[PDB]
């Protein structure tokens, strides 16, 4: 569909939030991650202009800057069965993502977003646009099984060791 | 309505979100009978919780399920929570979301087991675990400030600038009440009073809350105590005996500013607050030098705010304006913040529900709560 | 009325054509929170623009969407432009033709994208992209002269004679205020001062603007600083700490004349200006020598004009009259010229219109604009 | 003399020993306290080098970190009248101390050394150097008779306690 | 023969030039007793240095004279040098030229005072202060390469090509082993292991060295730790208590590649190296990409070289050949290079001599040393 499309490598690394901010109680994981992928999908200027204009329409439609547009697209894809054009556009963009030269780093960022920001907490009910992007980065779909977490309690190897300070105000 | 904050080492603070104060405090204590039982009618229950464990302290072995902010006895803690719901609040926990508290840098198992007990043994519809210093800042009306919370087991600093915490700047000392109390009974020995374990520890705690204060200048206060009688004050024991206490009543909380009194190597609470600042961004420190918020019972000593004001004015550039915020309701700021937080409509999505719990298990608490 | 927006690397200068000064001058920065949480209602705003980002600096990571006069982050540049139109000028862009600026010898995609956004995102009726040195010459009133424009991202000089530009004589150095800011925080480490964050870079920029100056003779100034303390100046950081800097005050601006300070092979701005003049026809050189006009913030160092006067006089033949023109409004000369240009009745036909854009697309900019 | 002499704020706090150590059997209060003052008098690198070199030499002579030199200076100060230059130099150093930006904290530390470590145990017969340093921090000189130690024997409130201090002896 | 003392934030590596290894490697610590003694004849020493301080740490307060590569306690550094010369090497320093080392971009006063102490306090005939990364490249035997040097206090990159340093491309990052030790102390509180206080920093440093490693794929390692429990390893404290550490084994070193988790804004060591190479001339980058030299204890994590290879590969263009050189003796490479350099015949004229010192003063070090 898009031949001669090139990307500036590492252009998206500046866009990745700090891990501590990912833990913010009002962090918008979906919008921030889609912003990272949008930055990564920015065509390099060396891409021929007809292709640049062509693809920029595709990613602008699927990954708009505006929140109103992003929320509008989020609703329309909730009943994607009645939007064959979006199906085709999203399929075209998923194919672009899976061939992105830095897909491996993008997958790591997607995994960090799921690990840290709860990006995929909806698991299988992740909306259509986000799921296709994650499918493009993670081909097998194993991300739908949310991240594995530590579960500290009842661990086999943890017992109440007393340190130098804990021993000052011990109890029994 | 929702039940709100407490995990206090020394005191429970229970109540309803939206109220201005906890409806029931009572100490965080479970006492077991000792050396009794002959008479048929002199107590049938094997344990007593909170109030009326203090009353029976003479015949009971009192022990706190929470030590230095960490709950170490989950059997007694479930008793205290059961007492809190059924005997103090007179509510059924299965129909009220419950908000709990935690000191920062606690063991993560502590939170996981807290959320497990709430959902499994009390079947609460939803719950939440908040950070006590964050709740103190909520209560103070601020979105900016470094809050020095100090209860019965933990004193910790949390710097927050615009609702954003700087977690790398969190400081925590396991030096609070229950170390001042234990130091005080050590220091009363040289005057002549022993106060052996448990019930007499509670007695000593009571005299600390009444007679102890922080000297603005410790050396000058010591000299005054040495050359005068004006600092001597007397306290009446439950059995009628009267003890006289002099400089011991400002040397006890002096441990906060000189932890080497009790063998600790850490810096004093003044230095630790200053060190928490200076780990924050240079552009945040001025706002943090002001908005130095006090919280917790251990900040209730007379003259502690003015001594912290003095100590932090030192260690800091003279152009910085050090301001200590010590509201009179310091002791309940944490609960007051929880009541405010649990009442906000915007917070109603932040609750962890039974549904999320049974989909994810205990560890859900980490990816839902600060 | 037409909007003029001098979209420099460091600052946005925006306003209405015909005014003597820009209405909105704010940093060209987008800041995003880099810390955590932690209070309900206090984090819904991701990203801050301009002055608000600079005030919340301490909890944000700051990023310039323009580097070396080139837009590198088009999503953030849209935010900067949306802030300029709707929040700083309080205008509907679809009602106002917009004149904007760029450095010469920029990538051509830079103009095409900024034309795309103005017509397709802001729905501007018409727009134009002018060269900043040409606008500065407009502001100077002259029609002849070699402008040295040095802002935050790039320093360029454009020789013009009787209104004719000699494009083969345009010079560019990617050495401007931001490089000088970076060098200063590098040499500030010599005195034990460590500035590493983007916020600290902003404060180091503030130090540069307040304390740095160009030494008329660099070696004598070094000898003076080495032999005495007369050149030391103190500066108070936002947290009350006071730093003092001696020869760093003039070693930082010296990079303009000795780019090898930061490892660059390029010649200094004095030699670049002389090389630009010598690339011009032998007949126009005399006028260019007498009409060296400075513009941009990076030409606001004390002693910069005197140093340039001296340096160029040493390169030119002794019979030429070197004159540096450094208006006190240097920092806004570019915006002033654009305000003049957009209000001239003879310019109203040079606008790129929405209709021409529709017919031709973004490439219309290369045909209609220098 | 030392124009522009500046000091690093709080540089001396790590030099203050534990109060428990101040009670040690073989604690050397004088050297430990003069070490704290020496660290407190370390000029800030902000200070111009010619001033820094000049004061650095002064404190090297009067507050040497070498134990052999410190004792030699102490013996040399037994006859301070026979060393006019030493008397004047300590006068110069004493003037610097009284103008220290953190004189209040240094004196508070000096008082702690007195009460806990017996720094001023010799009272008026204190060494010339140590006394002149203490005078710099405490101008009135009250330290020569200020260490008011509390006394417990024969003071009001002393009485026996039983029952609710255990030790139940109801047979008396 | 000359002495080579690699001071280091964490360890002193001292020995004679021409040897293949330093004679003395001991902690760069001075310990002071905290407690009361209390016997006659015990504790007449006021301080302990090096291994003696480490042995007696139970009753000492340990302090590092050097922090972030900058000597912060000159009195305690003088003790460490006296200990090195007299107790560890057993040499009269008046007889041996001494080669010292420091990190780049250190405060200038740091090396001036080093010179003053060596010439005045210890009376060395001559001395030299070298850059640690340059010494590391000497030890490797290469003349080209970008050294990544990471000890206890400082991580710095120095790119060198054909023996020429590109100082403008030098990167320094105040995030090193001691920062990782502090972070390991912080995350060990998530389990019950609350060192939380200054007594046991030395022992959690030992846990760090023994058990921590760099995960090649952080998400994969996190999932493995969450699921299997095959990453768990146990450590026995001096008390005999056993702690079990799981994902903290690779989370602590992950801070090197994600300076977040400690509130730092800087890029990870991989991206800093790449940024350093990209600040170099395009024509030497290929040889830098193939000569990434790692030195220092903080590069001794299992898997760090492989992680660096993967990370720099993901940043560089695919046609470049990324090669990480991690000698087994890279912990002493800095000292090895100093031994090589000090024993070269051509170096004998580079020594700063006592005559040159007292003729010029401490500022001589800036002329004769990089
Ligand atoms: N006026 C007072 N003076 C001294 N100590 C007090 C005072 N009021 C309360 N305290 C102490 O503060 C502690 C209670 O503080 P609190 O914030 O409730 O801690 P927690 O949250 O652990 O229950 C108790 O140990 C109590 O002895
Ligand atoms: N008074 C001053 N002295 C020295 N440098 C200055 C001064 N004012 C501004 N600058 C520098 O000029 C730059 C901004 O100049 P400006 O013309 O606004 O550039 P731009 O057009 O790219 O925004 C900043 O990087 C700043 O460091
Ligand atoms: N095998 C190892 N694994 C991980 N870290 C190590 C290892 N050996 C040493 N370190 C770390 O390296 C640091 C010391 O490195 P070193 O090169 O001596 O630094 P310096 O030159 O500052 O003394 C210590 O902080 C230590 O924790
Ligand atoms: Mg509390
Ligand atoms: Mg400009
Ligand atoms: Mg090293």
């Amino acid at each position: 569909p898009f031949s001669g499309l090139k990307f500036k490598q590492n252009s998206f690394l500046s866009t990745v939030p700090s891990v501590t901010n990912m833990h913010s109680m009002h962090f918008d994981a979906r919008e921030t991650f889609l912003g990272v992928i949008r930055k990564a999908l920015e065509p390099d200027t060396s891409t021929p202009f007809p292709v640049r204009r062509a693809f920029d329409g595709l990613r602008a439609e699927i990954l708009p800057n505006d929140t109103i547009k992003s929320a509008a697209l989020k609703a329309q894809c909730s009943d994607i069965d009645k939007h064959p054009e979006l199906k085709a556009k999203m399929e075209t963009l998923k194919e672009v993502i899976t061939h992105h030269p830095q897909k491996e780093k993008l997958a790591e960022i997607a995994l960090q977003f799921a690990r840290e920001a709860g990006l995929t907490r909806l698991k299988g009910e992740t909306d259509y646009v986000l799921s296709n992007v994650l499918d493009g980065l993670i081909g097998d779909g194993s991300w739908r099984a949310g991240p594995a977490y530590e579960s500290y309690l009842n661990k086999p190897g943890v017992d109440r060791v007393i340190t130098t300070v804990d021993g000052l105000h011990m109890q029994r | 309505t929702a039940l709100v904050c407490d995990n206090g080492s020394g005191l429970v603070k229970a109540g309803f979100a939206g109220d201005d104060a906890p409806r029931a405090v009572f100490p965080s204590i479970v006492g077991r009978p000792r050396h009794q039982g002959v008479m048929v009618g002199m107590g049938q229950k094997d344990s007593y919780v909170g109030d009326e464990a203090q009353s029976k302290r003479g015949i009971l072995t009192l022990k706190y399920p929470i030590e230095h902010g960490i709950i170490t006895n989950w059997d007694d803690m479930e008793k205290i929570w059961h007492h809190t719901f059924y005997n103090e609040l007179r509510v059924a926990p299965e129909e009220h979301p419950t908000l709990l508290t935690e000191a920062p840098l606690n063991p993560k198992a502590n939170r996981e087991k807290m959320t497990q007990i709430m959902f499994e043994t009390f079947n609460v519809p939803a719950m939440y675990v908040a950070i006590q210093a964050v709740l103190s800042l909520y209560a103070s009306g601020r979105t900016t400030g470094i809050v020095l919370d100090s209860g019965d087991g933990v004193t910790h600093n949390v710097p927050i600038y615009e609702g954003y915490a700087l977690p790398h700047a969190i400081m925590r000392l396991d030096l609070a009440g229950r170390d001042l109390t234990d130091y005080l009974m050590k220091i009363l020995t040289e005057r002549g009073y022993s106060f052996v374990t448990t019930a007499e520890r509670e007695i000593v705690r009571d005299i600390k809350e009444k007679l102890c204060y922080v000297a603005l200048d410790f050396e000058n206060e010591m000299a005054t105590a040495a050359s005068s009688s004006s600092l001597e004050k007397s306290y009446e024991l439950p059995d009628g005996q009267v003890i006289t206490i002099g400089n011991e009543r400002f040397r006890c909380p002096e441990t906060l500013f000189q932890p080497s009194f009790i063998g600790m190597e850490s810096a004093g609470i003044h230095e630790t607050t200053y060190n928490s600042i200076m780990k924050c961004d240079i552009d945040i420190r001025k706002d943090l030098y002001a908005n130095n918020v006090m919280s917790g019972g251990t900040t209730m000593y007379p003259g502690i705010a003015d001594r912290m004001q003095k100590e932090i004015t030192a260690l800091a550039p003279s152009t910085m304006k050090i301001k200590i915020i010590a509201p009179p309701e310091r002791k309940y700021s944490v609960w007051i913040g929880g009541s405010i937080l649990a009442s906000l409509s915007t917070f109603q999505q932040m609750w962890i529900t039974k549904q999320e719990y049974d989909e994810a298990g205990p560890s859900i608490v980490h990816r839902k709560c600060f």
